[PDB]
């Protein structure tokens, strides 16, 4: 059951240095060429490089052969990228890919880890619960956000009720304000579910290690 | 180095209907052409290799031609889960690059917003700023418009937007807004409003509240 999961991402200074990893799992590892790549916001796909099982074969786009460095290791199922003389050019989310047998086409591509190239510092967002408007109106349905303001760098991930609430939610791409970041969230439930029941959306922000949750309730007193 | 220049970059098509991509290749590359499709939030699967070949699982409105410089990618029949971004590739040789990619997606009927707006959060006001936030839910098409406007007149400064892709579920899109006050400004009007423009309707959609009721 063929896997891989993309570590290591994160912000890092221009001209700085980061080791991103991939653990592999669910197939001879020490028998399949491996591959990165990269993509940039709002950009098409770039092939960074790759590596045969053998570490023989090592190749590289011209930009970065004397920047990036590729390794693995077989008996620990990873494969490794080195990133040195980093600048913003380099911003993107990180993959890394399987090639197919007798291809060299990319058969399996990973989430992906996302790297940031930034002298702004690390900052935690604020989390806000949005009830509806006061004067509660019976209508069949009910829409509930979450307003995520002023983190950095990317990601941040969110879910409601830790993700057994998926239908009728909407989660927005983030947008840039002076080096900061932020992204809103709305879910729509029926109107006999809520406030009957609980809502609460659930924010990670991994590079300042945050993990907050808010609780949904009317406006009014108590 | 090898470009890879696919063609068109966008593609609005109902469902149903046979679409064609081009991809052209700035040298020889043999047969060793690979095609990608890029999901929403979801990373890259293989479709088609060697030109012409579907990947295990691929079904079979999916096909590839081409050999040396000119090199298509076919759906035969779209549909809506197969709304996507779908790129191309030569392998021949190193450095293998990646074609700019086309954006797909799909016609439906024709859907009014849902609008919801948002009084800042009652945990936000404390720190001095002031969020109100409007949602614009499943909608088609794509194009819409909003004004904000305090008091009856249109705000313009500090309004945020952000838009999803569309949804495969349904084939529509979504909205949020957002205008930032300081708390101070907010505190000084009453009355704010959100207001959708778009074709299925002459009139705009208007939510509204006041600050203090
Ligand atoms: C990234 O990984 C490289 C390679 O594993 C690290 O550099 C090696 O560090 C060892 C110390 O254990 C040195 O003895 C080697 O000479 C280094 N090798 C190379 C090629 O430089 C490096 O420290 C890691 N960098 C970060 C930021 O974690």
């Amino acid at each position: 059951n063929v896997n891989l999961l993309e570590s290591g991402g994160g912000l890092v200074q221009p001209g700085g240095s980061l080791n991103l990893s991939c653990a592999a799992s669910g197939f001879d590892f020490s028998r399949y060429w491996m591959s990165w790549a990269r993509q940039a916001p709002g950009k098409g796909q770039e092939w960074i490089g790759e590596i045969n099982p053998g570490s023989s074969t090592i190749k590289y786009t011209p930009s970065l052969k004397d920047k990036f460095i590729i390794s693995r290791d077989n008996a620990k199922n990873t494969l490794y990228l080195q990133m040195s003389k980093v600048s913003s050019e380099d911003t993107a989310l990180y993959y890394c890919a399987r090639y197919g047998s007798y291809v060299y086409a990319m058969d399996y591509w990973g989430p992906g880890t996302s790297v940031t190239v930034s002298s702004a510092k690390t900052t935690a967002p604020s989390v806000y619960p949005l009830a509806p408007v006061c004067g509660d109106t019976t209508g069949s349905s009910v829409t509930l956000g979450c307003l995520v303001k002023g983190y950095f760098p990317e990601p941040v991930t969110l879910t409601w009720n830790s993700g057994s609430l998926s239908s009728g939610v909407h989660t927005f791409p983030a947008v840039l304000q002076s080096d900061l970041y932020t992204l809103s969230s709305s879910v729509t439930v029926t109107s006999s579910t809520w406030p009957s029941q609980s809502i609460t959306c659930n924010v990670a922000h991994p590079a300042s290690s945050t993990k907050v949750d808010k609780k949904i309730e009317p406006r009014g007193p108590t | 180095s090898i470009v890879m220049t696919q063609t068109p970059k966008f593609l609005l098509v109902s469902a149903g209907d046979r679409i064609t991509i081009t991809c052209k290749a700035s040298q020889s590359v043999r047969n060793d052409v690979a095609w990608y499709q890029q999901k929403p939030g979801q990373s890259p699967k293989l479709l088609i290799y060697f030109a012409s070949n579907r990947y295990t699982g691929v079904p079979d409105r999916f096909t590839g031609s081409g050999s040396g410089t000119d090199f298509t990618f076919t759906i035969s029949t779209v549909q809506a889960e197969d709304l996507a971004v779908y790129f191309c590739q030569q392998g021949y040789t190193s450095p293998r690059t990646f074609g700019g990619g086309t954006k797909l997606e799909i016609k439906r009927a024709d859907a009014a917003p849902t609008v919801s707006i948002f009084p800042p959060s009652s945990e936000q006001l404390t720190s001095g700023g002031a969020s109100v936030v409007c949602f614009l839910n499943n909608f088609y098409p794509k194009d819409i418009n909003v004004k904000w406007k305090i008091d009856g007149s249109e705000r313009q400064n500090g309004v945020l937007n952000s838009w999803t892709d569309q949804d495969s579920k349904d084939s529509t899109y979504s909205m949020s807004s957002t205008l930032t006050l300081t708390k101070d400004e907010y505190e000084r009007h009453n009355s704010y409003t959100c207001e959708a423009t778009h074709k299925t309707s002459t009139s705009p959609i208007v939510k509204s509240f006041n600050r203090n009721e």
